[PDB]
């Protein structure tokens, strides 16, 4: 479930 | 009825126009929110 | 052929009703959303 | 004018399915956005 | 809530 990580993944990807 | 049909399809259209209005506005004010939000997170790390 | 029209136009009447419910409900939490920046905002500044 | 109904229909139908999947987008960034929200208030706290 | 909050966030207006 979820994921992310990255600083946020720049707002998830928009 | 064809133009009982006709007035209903115009009312139609113009609330959808209205949604249409509603929706651009919401989509600014999210992107607004999420570049406070991307100000905020580099600011506090 | 006009019956048709008309079980179409109550699809869509139906349709567009639950959209507004589905825009006053995301306008509540954009809302909420924007309250939470400016408590977050207004405490690190 | 059963026709110029008709086509009004497919017009207004097809901006529903624009606007249905526009909110399906307007809240899946809106939910990242709380959360978003509830993680910076985590770490301001 | 046109107010309330409180309570840490109230878990972000109980949604």
């Amino acid at each position: 479930g979820x994921x992310x990580x990255x600083x946020x993944x720049x707002x998830x990807x928009x | 009825r064809m133009k009982q049909i006709e007035d209903k399809i115009e009312e139609i259209e113009s609330k959808q126009k209205k949604i249409e209005n509603e929706i651009a506005r919401i989509k600014k004010l999210l992107q607004l929110t999420v570049w406070g939000i991307k100000q905020l997170q580099a600011r506090i790390l």
